[PDB]
């Protein structure tokens, strides 16, 4: 979809890390914290709650506002 | 091929392959769903519970903490540090070998185990104390030594398997890869028998998985396979092992063959895929076509196919595409079935390929295809109507077209490895030309503990209530040739199996031999005197048994060669009447008949492999305790006791008398010249003499109110009356050879341990006729020097009744023939003595009582007592 | 049996199988000893260092953190959490397959892996940089999918191994159990050629151990195996793999056979011993005897035995008692040798058993028994002098009383699993009956990266500085079939190998073929002119290759049958002199002779599997171009070219002068009776005609500072006096084969393409020598329409400079034959063309340049670059 | 040898629970680990400093002093 210049940077970080990714059949929990370990360069049960691109963008923005 | 000859394994909601075949024939589901409360109590995190996508189902084997450490010699401090898959595969391997009809530790050839194992999650609780107290990583090298590579060596150590012990380790086809490696090893002649399978058991015992979007696991817990509503699989846990043997050897040894493995094929995919974790079609097609090519089978022969059938969205059309590609040479239309075990029990991780192989081998042997669960409508990308496959939902009988059933199991790993195994029907059994069943059979059971014996008797009790029961020469044979004889043992003598099931349903004060066993270095023999015979004595034993028949035939021909006695007519072809009893009552006939019966019965007991230490005799019983010691020959013994009997027939009349007083008091009370005939007990004695003053002594003994009895004898014995007949055989005695003894006789006329030269003196058998046969001190001397059970040889239970009335010191006496009344029970009594000696610990060839041409069958296995071993650290 | 046809392994203080065998021949002790101050760098606790019961020794492999991720396509983030044993066994599998003379993916049959991993030691410093984040089931799922059992499936994936990928796992016999499983798969027909081995190295690098008087570890550091000072072993790290094939197949294909595994046996002890951890005697005797009767042998025959021989105080007499019990059917005293590789390198748990199989197979192949180290006196229990065994301390020759060197490797697992493999000598071949080696050979090198190509060139530079180098035919048939053609390529045309080695010694200042290969959609066949030949041309190519011989035949036979001339007498039976040099230049015996030469060279280049895309001519090349296009046949064009020649022979006068000047400026001042004969380049022109007028033009241009030379010819080609020949050949072309052109032909008399009707007109050949030549415009449309590399087919380099002197950016031109000289180095130059084409990327088959029945040879393998992929300390 | 009536009880409890006494090569780190586990009824580097039974008894009274 069309990105919005901050979540654009988030999704480019996701893609250059490794490539919602749950519905993609080639990804698992190991590759999940591979991506996650890339995104602490800027709760994992909340990642199993929802880990869409919008979900990661919302969680990173909320944790940065926290 | 490679015959399957036995199998075992715990399962979800099962503990036996027959308690799993009857969960497939009942169309059961073996998944155990839970609720919220028991799961957080097991240790489910508060985040996993009340999660909207956390399913709460898995397939549970029953008891993962319950190991019988005492059976294998493991201390209850090393078995607590054992991974549960080690323990459960130990018990499963012992069960599988006992299911085969063999014992692992004493097979003739070379037996080797090829088995896999899932990841040891028990260490992930073991490290918490092992490292957060000493902060040392030394534990990890011990884990290298004794955990990850050493499951199959632990089984081969504790069960003494000499052949190859290899841990093959593939992702999800480990078990069928192990079966293929075992077939290769048996066909390259590295081993002569193999056991092959796998195990997957989780120290998280009861748990759910967090299903996610597009995840391989189901979002409902119901593993729907090959259906349009298939959302994935559900994780099971389970063990499983089969026992493999080359088919010509397995058909010559007479085992039970479930299904002959005719073909097999393992391969890999190798980068014909868009990503590493994505299956292929052409490699699976090569595996299936290669297995049917090696089997020599056109695909117009296979009638059942057990697909992998995990129920995921992506793997289901790939596997049916591969099956269609490999079966595309066929010309019939919907003629082959399809199935998957994972509907019932879930997707086993490592034991998946052997659960399907057990299910398929049972379906080949029984001949009825089970029912696939949850299937009512096909998949979108699978066309059942334009394929040779149909999926059934009811338990459907399996009839083929040519008359031979063929099958095939497909397994798929996660790394890429594909295995396929093509079975066949077991060949044409022929159980019609055999000679019939033996009339009675011994059922021996044994265990290391009284608890395990009680549970094993309970298991055989519940097994014997079925309508389908094996033969009596197929059962009992597996219990003698196919079980190890432990300490705490028991034994039945039966004729039909359902009444045996009722008797084991009691297993408490029930009429069967039972007790602990010991070392038991030797037996003692007792031999019967004249005066306890009946009619048809040894008739059943003559026609049933060959050793007794051969000895009696040589005695009868030997007697008829030199004398005019109508032997084999007075016993076998004689009518049951009192005229016959008075015909054989006299001394001219009674002595060689008792000699022939006791000699041939003694030869029978020595043919069954028991070794006598001491052989106490009684009057004529001493003449044949001589003959088993070989002091002179059977020809000499038989013609000389004939000469003796035809002398003692000329002696005049004389009566006996019993008295319940010791011989010192009798010798202080006797006044007339009447010798003591026999001293047998402190409270039993026999006096002799001419009948008039004997009746006078009996009538005067009535006045003192002491118990007495007439003994129904014509000629007086063991008194001074027979001096002429005693002297008149000296000239017929001296012309034969007398040998020093071999077996330890002790003499009942002196009550002394009798030596190797004083039997050889030809005057000892003269004075043996005259002196009292003072039995009680001889019996007490044998009880003093030895410490031994006693086995009477002869018709009556007289000497057993005397002996069981003496301090034997934990010992018991046993008869070998019924006391007249139940002559029809000659075949049941002599098999109930053998069943009673075998429990105490004596060494009898129990396989001599087998039958004509026995085979092995599938009985219940050992019943391990369940003792909890668990580190249990949060 | 099962032939062993190659091996590899990264060993302690070695990187190849040959840098391990040079240490076994140099009698080196390959165990590193540390000091105090370097253990503490990576966080070894000071208690361990200051502990007086502490030995600092390990047999270390060289690099464990270094992987070439970009070779196998593995990402540089997913390779950082592979176990190093997976990485090292990928590189060892690739190197072992290259050592076998094969590439794994292109093998006709199906190929299985059977390897053994150890307990993942990377996972302890992979879960500690993971526990920071809350991973309740995360840690379990991290272990399960990755590091359980995926060493034979992340190799069979990457190398395209389509056979049984089974991971056998015993304790320390894993790598010989793997070989026995592979030899079962090769006999029950599950694979056609297998690979089997094991690996044990891990994160523990520069690490000391707490020795224990009562453990199994040596208390000083050295493995005094089978001696009086046996105090234990030392831990080692290593890798190893061997490649196995059936012996009938390996004799059929002519592989290099190291040895033949003739029998093998695996069994277990049972419970017939003291405990779990105590070795037995009857089980090892059963394994040894079972191997030697499954091999069909007798215990007199075995002359080398590689025992396990750790150095521990209980295993050494038990193994010797088992060996004496199993060899106790012998009467000859002290004949069989004895050795243990753990003296040199240490006890690499699991890997022990393929290291000692590599050593034993090398000793069987070469005939040299290496030297068991550290051995002075036997043990107190071991009786050598009455046993049939002796232990060497110097590397001795191996030469049995029979002509066959047989052996045996024994490896014993800790759980109780024993393995014995019997290695018979490879069956020798008749080497002297093979055909002589071809006179030149192409050596192709190729790698995925420029640095890997430089390193793989330096490795053959080191390799070729030796003596008794292999067969040049068998090196050219192993660098071509046996290596995978990658992007960055280089190529050599050699006649001897030592000068090849000293020429690859230099890299930047070395003149061989070198570059990067592209897609190379097609090739342009620029056929050459008319007056650009020499005496004794094509003599080498006539006899070296039979395709050129068959193409040159059916030409001269028809020219000697119909007409009365013979080409082979004028070429091969002729004499080398300047008297004939003016004799062959006349048009009567030049045109069909050069046509047959060019046709033979073109049929050769077609025979070597190249595809023509465009194919122009120059004053004869249109005839042979139409012949190859199917417009004519060989005989159909062959009659008419001779007809054209013997009608063109009657022209009395004619001369061409070469003016280097633009055609339009030439067209400004030229006269009517002279015509331009050829336009070839913007600074090139050929003018035809009579003598005096064009000479007067030449002295006009001489004072105008324009360089002019004659073309040394006698007739008037492309001039105004061939109308008589055009009229005379009009009586020919009667009902001849007239086909539309199958290939793409640019006509050089037009400057355009050729359609189905533009070439089948019989008057086109009538008028062809009337128009001039438009070679420059033909190339202008050539690099207009296509972008190809121009291969000049002709007996000179004349068109090559005129081609490269045009708009030839990114593209070059290659001359097939030398210009004038090197009339005997034609064979060398044509293979230098194929070397220059193959590097650029063309699909030339390199196997057609090898000999008659070649074999495969162990050469150096691929040179992976080293990029560090670790996590932390 | 003859042990001195308190360390006698301790070391025969150790011997009957597990079995310098460790002359055999089958003894190893896992039985050392379980012996370190059965301590507190009455430093592992300090334990491995001297693995003798009398030495570990000595370390038991310095642990009691600690």
């Amino acid at each position: 979809a069309a990105p919005e210049s901050k979540t654009q940077r988030g999704l480019v970080a996701i893609c250059e890390a490794l490539l919602n990714f749950f519905e993609a059949g080639g990804h698992s929990l190991m590759l999940g914290m591979l991506l996650a370990q890339v995104q602490e360069r800027f709760s994992f049960f909340d990642v199993m709650e929802d880990a869409s691109v919008r979900a990661l963008a919302q969680l990173v923005e909320q944790e940065q506002q926290d | 091929g490679i015959a399957i000859i036995g199998m075992a394994g715990r399962f979800p909601q099962a503990d036996t392959v027959q308690a799993f075949w009857e969960n497939l024939l009942a169309s059961r589901e073996c998944i155990s769903f839970y609720s919220d409360e028991e799961l957080l109590a097991m240790g489910i995190s508060p985040e996993f519970v009340q999660h909207p996508d956390y399913v709460k189902a898995k397939g549970e084997v029953a008891d993962i903490d319950k190991f019988d450490a005492a059976f294998f010699g493991i201390a209850p401090r090393e078995a607590e540090l054992m991974d549960p898959q080690h323990r459960v595969l130990l018990e499963t391997a012992w069960a599988a070998f006992e299911d085969a009809g063999y014992v692992a530790a004493d097979y003739p050839g070379d037996v080797g185990i090829f088995a896999g194992k899932s990841m040891d999650s028990y260490l992930m609780l073991n490290l918490m104390p092992h490292f957060k107290r000493v902060f040392s990583s030394g534990s990890l090298q011990a884990a290298i030594g004794n955990d990850k590579d050493s499951i199959t060596t632990t089984i081969a150590y504790h069960l003494n398997l000499r052949g190859p012990a290899i841990t093959v380790q593939t992702s999800s086809s480990t078990s069928l890869v192990a079966v293929c490696v075992a077939c290769q090893s048996l066909l390259t002649w590295q081993c002569d028998m193999a056991i092959a399978g796998g195990v997957t058991l989780g120290p998280p015992a009861k748990t759910g998985y967090l299903s996610q979007e597009g995840g391989i696991t189901a979002a409902d817990g119901h593993c729907r396979a090959f259906s349009d509503n298939s959302s994935g699989f559900v994780p099971g846990t389970g063990a499983g092992l089969v026992v493999l043997k080359r088919v010509d050897e397995a058909l010559r040894d007479g085992d039970n063959i479930y299904a002959v493995i005719k073909g097999f094929a393992v391969n890999n995919d190798g980068s014909e895929k868009i990503s590493y974790t994505a299956p292929s079609v052409d490699a699976q097609a090569r595996a299936i076509a290669q297995a049917q090519r090696l089997a020599g089978l056109t695909p117009q022969d296979i009638t059942y196919v057990e697909a992998h059938g995990t129920g995921t969205r992506l793997g289901d059309p790939v596997e049916f595409s591969a099956l269609s590609q490999a079966f595309a040479g066929a010309s019939q239309k919907q003629y082959c079935a399809l199935g998957s075990v994972k509907t019932n029990i879930g997707h086993l991780d490592t034991a998946a390929g052997v659960a399907g192989l057990i299910k398929t081998a049972l379906a080949v042997q029984q001949g009825i295809i089970p029912a696939t669960l949850h299937f009512e409508r096909p998949n979108a990308q699978i066309d059942l109507t334009n394929s040779p496959f149909y999926i059934n939902t009811t338990c459907q009988p399996w009839q083929p077209e040519s008359g031979i059933r063929r099958a095939g199991v497909t397994s798929l790993g996660m790394g890429g490895t594909n295995a396929h195994v093509v079975l066949e029907q077991a060949p044409a059994v022929d159980l019609q030309a055999r000679a019939p069943v033996p009339a009675y059979s011994i059922l021996p059971f044994s265990a290391k503990t009284d608890s395990a014996l009680s549970s094993g008797l309970a298991r055989f009790a519940d097994f014997l209530q079925h309508e389908s029961l094996p033969d009596r020469r197929d059962l009992a044979w597996t219990l003698s040739q196919g079980r190890k004889a432990f300490a705490h043992r028991a034994a039945l003598v039966t004729r039909d199996l359902h009444a045996a099931g009722t008797l084991l349903q009691q297993a408490a004060t029930a009429p069967f031999a039972r007790g602990v066993a010991q070392t038991q270095l030797g037996l003692g023999l007792l031999f019967s005197g004249q005066g306890s015979q009946y009619q048809r004595m040894g008739h059943q034993l003559y026609q049933v048994w060959p050793a007794y028949a051969d000895a009696f035939d040589r005695c009868a021909t030997l007697l008829e060669r030199e004398y005019q006695l109508d032997i084999r007519h007075e016993l076998f072809r004689a009518e049951v009447s009192l005229a016959q009893g008075e015909r054989l009552a006299q001394t001219c006939l009674t002595q060689p008949l008792l000699f022939s019966v006791e000699y041939a019965l003694a030869q029978l007991w020595l043919s069954w492999g028991i070794t006598p230490t001491v052989m106490i005799g009684h009057s004529l019983g001493e003449w044949v305790a001589a003959t088993l010691a070989g002091v002179f020959s059977l020809e000499d013994a038989l013609r000389l006791v004939a000469r003796r009997a035809e002398l003692m027939h000329q002696a005049p009349s004389g009566a006996m008398l019993m008295v319940a007083l010791p011989e010192a008091q009798i010798r202080a009370l006797i006044t007339a010249p009447l010798a003591i005939a026999a001293v047998n007990a402190p409270d039993y004695s026999v006096i002799a003499g001419p009948t008039s003053e004997i009746l006078a002594v009996s009538q005067r003994l009535t006045e003192q109110n002491i118990i007495n009895k007439r003994l129904h004898t014509s000629h007086a014995f063991h008194s001074s009356m027979m001096q002429d007949a005693a002297q008149a055989l000296r000239q017929a005695f001296e012309n034969v050879r007398l040998n020093p003894p071999t077996l330890t006789i002790i003499s009942t006329v002196t009550g002394a341990h009798v030596s190797a030269d004083t039997l050889t003196t030809p005057d000892y058998w003269i004075e043996q006729m005259l002196m009292p046969v003072q039995f009680s001190a001889a019996l007490q001397e044998a009880q003093a020097t030895f410490d031994v059970d006693f086995l009477e040889i002869g018709p009556g239970a007289t000497l057993t009744q005397l002996t069981n009335g003496h301090a034997l010191g934990d010992r018991l006496a046993f008869s070998s023939l019924p006391a007249g009344a139940r002559s029809s029970d000659e075949h049941k009594h002599i098999l109930d003595t053998v069943a009673a000696l075998w429990v105490r610990g004596h060494n009898i060839d129990l396989s001599a009582f087998a039958g004509e041409q026995p085979r092995r069958v599938s009985l219940p296995t050992y019943a391990f007592d369940k003792i909890r071993y668990w580190v249990d650290s949060p």
